[PDB]
């Protein structure tokens, strides 16, 4: 019954959310190098549930369109990753009836993780090269059940990150798409009837990232 | 229940990074008895509302960090390793080196035979990162030992702001506060990258846009800030005064000024003396010999009372407004567009968007920091913006102000405690050698014969006396005045500041340096000169969280420990969440934070380190005697400690101050020992003490107002976000400074939907009124001698009006506004170095990176030093995105990853393309691996020139 509404017309790429994901779960940092981008880590991994993707797009006149994409599992209303794993060992991937969270369990070490990733139209699942566990955003289902905002949402200072009941979050996305279209005429909602993380893009979702939308 | 937090005590804290002052919640193991288990944002905090940028968000990893110092370390002369040692060893041995150097070097009288009672063989750096009580105690310790070379961050950050805004409005501080940004109708961010460098500010800037504001970024680079602004406008480095000059001409030409505001509240109507002139780039009173001006030549024509003359009709051609109209007529769009490299169309759009706030019921604000303060312009640059804000009636109003964004969490407070060489706490000047008595000191304060000019600084004698009583409660103030050291009257005031301390150090004219919560081996410009220069110290005290490029300069790049004879003590201080006290944010909000965990290992609060160190100096003097001991013996440290440790609470109460006796003041009776309720009840006669008159009203009999966490608001308060019951700001909880200017002469707001104050049933309602008195009875700028917002500023070295003098020496050969190219009050420009280097910040790192280079999540995001270049300079030098590059200059060279980006574009200067290359100064050699060294290997030390310096860039 819960939805994130992520208004990318408000993102400063401050990367609060990225750090706050790790601090809450006490995840480790990757070995990183600068390869000619601010972006880092360069991709999701077993230890990185969220990264902010930076894309520079040319525009006529001064400046650029600098597209910011803080990427996480979309918590699909119809989880393709479950469907894929449920026919190898049922229970490795679960849906919380309460929140709508899609959660990967310890039993994902006993499936074709690799083929659970392929089923994911958003290329989200990541594999531990040791335990063969699958990791991804778990919606801070911990905190939500206790009636806390997820860490990435409470930390965001711009109004980009928003969370709550589907009805209220859909209503808000609807209303906010209308106001944002005044500044960014080509603004669209990502897969807004399929997912529980509804991104507002300022333009073609595919400019933000190859797998932004299904 | 969340298992992570279930058995942890929860306390509130305040971010230990930038001056937004974000609220934290800390969770400490064993209900207080263990380590911190969690740090995230405080959801009830009215500034951040629970949100944190990645610096605040990662504070858990800063605190619970296994790379942190555990115990003092000792480095022996010519040694090549540390030896771990006791507190008692390092402190007693330190107390010795202090007494040795002092007794040896202490001077009772200068060459001229004037009493000075000081030592010039010890200098101190730091710090804007200690608590306010630690800053205030630190300062008073350094001054009892007779130091004059006392400095911190503030001098490079915002030393142009304090005089520019003090000249303009009568105070140096940010005029409004962070929440008030949401009330603006137009937001101009110029010389600031606030979305990266004050990230939670963008909560309020974007709420301003939600309510119909235009957001404007004027920057030579396209940033994370630019991406969320309505207007991005590029400006070549140092062309800001031409830009603000055009805007001033645009506002006058188009009659967009707020006429009544200008007539009544600015000096628009004052008549300037006939001695005032400007021609071909030089004001009158110029002396070409000394490259200096005779400011007397600029004075106002006075009436026979001593009061400057006024033509309220604004007709007299020597009216300020008429002289201003005349001065800025040379700043037309063609000249301005040519030099800024901003199109005429874009200048017109920005000018129209911003001058529209000239409307009484519209407010525009400027946000700036180091893009302005670290250029040569700087002061005249900030003066221009202040003058625009007075023309538009933007000062004193909700959504208006000059929002000078302070840097470090307590740089406002460290400045307020006088951790610069020219000021005591409360901005009372350090007496010079000619100020031979307290009476003389007090005689220097200018007076006004205008019955409508409040002229508040005339109360200075009460503040200075109350101060001397706080340090020396058993001495008469006039006697206490001889204990504290004085600077030479005959001497350039800058000869005591940061840049000169490094010059003096490199000529070995210092024995001892305190590097207290600063990392100069990375922070100071021309790092290679400084790293060498620090070798010529006899001893070094570094107080920090982690071992660093300063503590360990002696084993740095191309340094041989054996050669290097400097004795180094390394004292590990605790993190913000491990101690109690207050930090003062940019908004002047003085906010109380609490201990979460106990100090890691054997680390101590700075308050315990420096107090104990001084106790070891005191008893060393008491057993051995030595140079003029009274100032050290007599100092009242009893009031600073409780249960054998530094007491934040006690120190705070002394800073507020209390009655030393039964006293009647302002027709109230007060009992001995009662806390002073406000600076309005301080006395010059020794009835009262107060370590800082600004703090008077902060910790009253009512309690510690800095620790309030009350969101109660009247409709009018809540409409503009004053939050008067959340914590306390100086002076006396006046959230928006100069708010008397926000109302007409009947006491009605210019913009009733956003009133700051309003006159209702014989009283001011809303904010605390900035100066008592009925509507229309007082000039609104009460710290000003004359009472007015100054368009014309006859106390400024470069002239009473900002004028464009080219900051960029090398690539610019002619001035479109005069025949004075450069500033009439030495850069080689070697052609081997054809590009303009600039240094600046990213969201993820902090200052030299001493702190953030030790947090794995911050290195993860930003692991290495990078060099940002245009596609044009990439194509020209044959550099690919991600290639390793060598950036070099006369001062040094380094390696960096190329970020080729359209976010940089070449400047168009005098027919030719000039390429600008950008570096972060977040990197140093200690940590992490492959991270890189400071960008300050490249910068010169000629407040230094870090935003424009000549480099070459080559592929490796
Ligand atoms: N993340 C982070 N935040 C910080 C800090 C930090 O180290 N890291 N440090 C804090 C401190 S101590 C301070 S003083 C502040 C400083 O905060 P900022 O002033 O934002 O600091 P910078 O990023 O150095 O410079 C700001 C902008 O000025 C631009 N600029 C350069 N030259 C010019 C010029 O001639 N004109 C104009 N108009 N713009 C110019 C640069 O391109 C840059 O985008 O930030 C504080 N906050
Ligand atoms: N090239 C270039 N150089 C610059 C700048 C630039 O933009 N470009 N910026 C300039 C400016 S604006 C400034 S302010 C200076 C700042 O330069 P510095 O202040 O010299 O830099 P840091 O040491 O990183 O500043 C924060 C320090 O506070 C320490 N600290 C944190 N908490 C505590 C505490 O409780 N106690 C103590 N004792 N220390 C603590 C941290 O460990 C860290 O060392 O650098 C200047 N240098
Ligand atoms: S909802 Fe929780 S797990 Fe998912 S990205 Fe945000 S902080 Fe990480
Ligand atoms: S985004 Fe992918 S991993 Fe996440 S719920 Fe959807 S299919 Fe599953
Ligand atoms: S915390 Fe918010 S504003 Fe910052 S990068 Fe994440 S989503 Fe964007
Ligand atoms: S660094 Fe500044 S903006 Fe970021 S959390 Fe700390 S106070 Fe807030
Ligand atoms: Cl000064
Ligand atoms: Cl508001
Ligand atoms: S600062
Ligand atoms: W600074």
């Amino acid at each position: 019954g819960k939805m994130f509404f992520v208004d990318l017309s408000r993102c400063t790429a401050c990367r609060g959310c990225q750090i706050a994901c790790k601090q809450w779960k006490n995840l480790p940092a990757e070995e990183t190098r600068n390869t000619g981008s601010h972006q880092n880590p360069p991709d999701l991994s077993y230890v990185t549930l969220k990264t902010v993707r930076f894309t520079e797009k040319s525009r006529k006149g001064p400046g650029i369109d600098w597209l910011f994409f803080p990427e996480q599992c979309r918590h699909c209303v119809e989880p393709p990753c479950k469907g894929q794993a449920d026919v190898d060992l049922e229970g490795a991937v679960v849906k919380d009836e309460t929140t709508g969270a899609v959660l990967f369990t310890e039993l994902t070490a006993k499936v074709d993780g690799e083929s659970v990733r392929s089923a994911c139209p958003y290329d989200i699942p990541r594999i531990d090269p040791v335990t063969k566990r699958l990791s991804k955003c778990d919606m801070c289902n911990d905190r939500v059940q206790n009636g806390l905002l997820p860490a990435c949402v409470k930390t965001c200072p711009t109004g980009t990150m928003n969370f709550g009941d589907e009805q209220e979050m859909l209503a808000l996305a609807e209303k906010r798409l209308a106001e944002v279209k005044k500044t960014y005429p080509g603004a669209v909602l990502g897969d807004p009837n399929d997912v529980r993380v509804v991104y507002l893009f300022t333009r073609d979702p595919k400019d933000f990232y190859e797998h932004a939308v299904a | 229940e969340l298992q992570k937090l279930q058995w942890a005590k929860q306390t509130t804290s305040i971010c230990c990074y930038c001056a937004v002052g974000c609220g934290l919640i800390v969770h400490t193991a064993k209900d207080g008895q263990g380590r911190a288990v969690n740090v995230e944002g405080d959801p009830d905090h009215p500034i951040n509302e629970g949100s944190l940028c990645p610096k605040g968000a990662s504070i858990f990893q800063l605190g619970e960090n296994d790379q942190r110092g555990t115990q003092p370390l000792y480095r022996a002369p010519f040694s090549d390793t540390w030896k771990p040692v006791t507190w008692d060893f390092a402190l007693t041995e330190i107390a010795k080196r202090i007494k040795k150097t002092r007794d040896a070097s202490f001077t009772e009288k200068n060459a001229a035979g004037d009493l000075v009672n000081r030592t010039e063989a010890i200098a101190s750096f730091g710090s804007a990162a200690m608590d306010n009580e630690e800053c205030w105690a630190y300062g008073n310790i350094l001054r009892s030992l007779g130091l004059v070379y006392i400095e911190h961050q503030a001098r490079i950050x915002h030393s142009p702001t304090v005089p520019a805004l003090a000249e303009s409005f009568g105070r140096g501080a940010m005029t409004n506060h962070w929440n008030d940004l949401a009330n603006s109708d137009c937001i101009l961010i110029m010389g600031s990258n606030a979305a990266e460098n004050h990230p939670i500010a963008f909560k309020w800037v974007l709420r301003a846009k939600d309510k119909g504001a235009t957001l404007i970024h004027v920057d030579p680079r396209f940033t994370r800030t630019s991406a969320r602004c309505d207007v991005y406008a590029p400006i070549r480095s140092g062309a800001d005064i031409p830009f603000l000059g055009g805007l001033i001409k645009y506002i006058l030409d188009n009659k967009l000024y707020f006429t009544d505001y200008v007539r009544e509240y600015t000096n628009a109507s004052l008549i300037v003396g006939e001695k005032f002139s400007f021609k071909d780039g030089l004001f009158s009173g110029y002396d070409a010999a000394n490259k200096k001006y005779d400011k007397s030549m600029w004075a106002f024509e006075l009436d026979a009372n001593g009061v400057p003359k006024r033509d309220p009709a604004l007709k007299h051609p020597r009216c300020v407004i008429n002289l201003l109209k005349k001065h800025y007529e040379r700043y037309n769009l063609d000249k301005v567009a040519a030099i800024t490299g901003t199109s005429k169309e874009q200048l017109q759009q920005v000018y129209k968007a911003y001058a529209a706030t000239g409307k009484p019921d519209k407010a525009g604000t400027i946000m700036y920091a180091a893009g302005w303060t670290q250029h040569s312009v700087g002061v005249q640059n900030i003066r221009a913006m202040a003058m625009i804000q007075l023309l538009l009636g933007n000062i004193g109003v909700a959504g208006g102000g000059v929002n000078a964004l302070r840097g470090e969490s307590n740089v406002q407070g460290s400045t307020d405690q006088g951790l610069l060489a020219h000021i005591w706490p409360g901005y009372n000047p350090v007496p010079n050698s000619k100020a031979a008595t307290l009476e003389l000191y007090n005689a220097a304060t200018p007076q006004s014969k205008d019955p409508m000019s409040v002229n508040w600084w005339q109360n200075r004698p009460k503040y200075v006396a109350s101060y001397l009583k706080a340090l020396y409660p058993d001495e008469e103030p006039a006697a206490a005045y001889d204990y504290l050291p004085r600077i030479d009257a005959g001497r350039k005031l800058t000869d005591y500041f940061w840049l000169n301390i490094f010059e003096k150090m490199d000529k070995g004219e210092f024995k001892g340096l305190f590097a207290w919560g600063m990392n100069p081996a990375c922070g100071g410009a021309n790092a290679n000169k400084n790293r060498k220069a620090m070798g010529k110290l006899e001893w070094l005290v570094n107080v920090n969280l982690f071992e660093n490029e300063t503590s360990s300069f002696w084993k740095g790049p191309g340094m041989n420990p054996a050669e290097i004879g400097t004795e180094v003590f390394f004292l590990p201080c605790c993190v913000s969440i491990e101690k109690e006290g207050s930090v003062a944010n940019s908004g002047r909000w003085m906010q109380w934070r609490y201990r979460g965990p106990k100090p890691y290992a054997e680390t101590k609060p700075d308050g315990d380190i420096m107090l104990d160190m001084f106790k070891k100096v005191r008893e060393l003097y008491a057993k051995e005697g030595g140079a003029y001991p009274a100032p050290i013996a007599k100092l009242n440290i009893a009031d600073w400690e409780e249960h054998n440790e530094f007491s934040p609470t006690k120190v705070a109460k002394l800073m507020n101050g209390y009655f030393l006796k039964d006293t009647e003041v302002g027709g109230k009776q007060f009992k001995k020992g009662q806390q002073v309720p406000s600076f309005a009840f301080l006395t010059a006669d020794g009835s009262t003490c107060s370590g800082n008159w600004l703090h008077a009203g902060s910790f009253t009999d009512a309690g510690n107002l800095m620790a309030r966490r009350d969101k109660t608001q009247t409709p009018e308060q809540a409409r503009i976000g004053l939050f008067p019951n959340w914590s306390f700001c100086w002076p006396v909880n006046r959230r928006i400074l100069y708010n008397r200017a926000s109302v007409d002469k009947t006491g009605k707001p210019w913009n009733p939907a956003k009133a700051v104050i309003e006159w209702k049933d014989g009283k001011w309602v809303g904010d605390v009124v900035d100066g008592g008195g009925d509507p229309g009875t007082k000039h609104p700028f009460i710290m000003q001698t004359h009472g007015f917002g100054a368009l014309y500023g006859p106390g400024r070295e470069e002239g009473p009006f900002p004028e464009h003098y080219e900051p960029l020496e090398c690539p610019v050969s002619k001035n479109p506004f005069s025949k004075q190219l450069h500033n009439p009050v030495k850069a080689v420009c070697d052609p081997r170095y054809p590009f303009i280097g600039t240094t600046y910040r990213v969201t993820e790192h902090w200052q030299t990176g001493l702190m953030t280079r030790r947090c794995a999540w911050l290195v993860e995001a930003e692991p290495q030093i990078f060099c940002e270049i245009s596609k044009e300079l990439a194509k020209l030098r044959g550099i690919g995105n991600g290639d390793t590059v060598k950036v070099s200059s006369l001062r040094g060279a380094l390696e960096a990853v190329a970020i080729v980006t359209e976010r940089i574009r070449p400047f168009k200067i005098e027919g030719v393309d000039v390429h600008m290359v950008g570096l972060p100064w977040h990197y140093g050699w200690m940590v992490p691996k492959n991270g890189g060294d400071t960008a300050n290997l490249l910068t010169p030390s000629a407040i230094p020139e870090t935003k424009a310096f000549m480099v070459d860039v080559r592929k490796v």
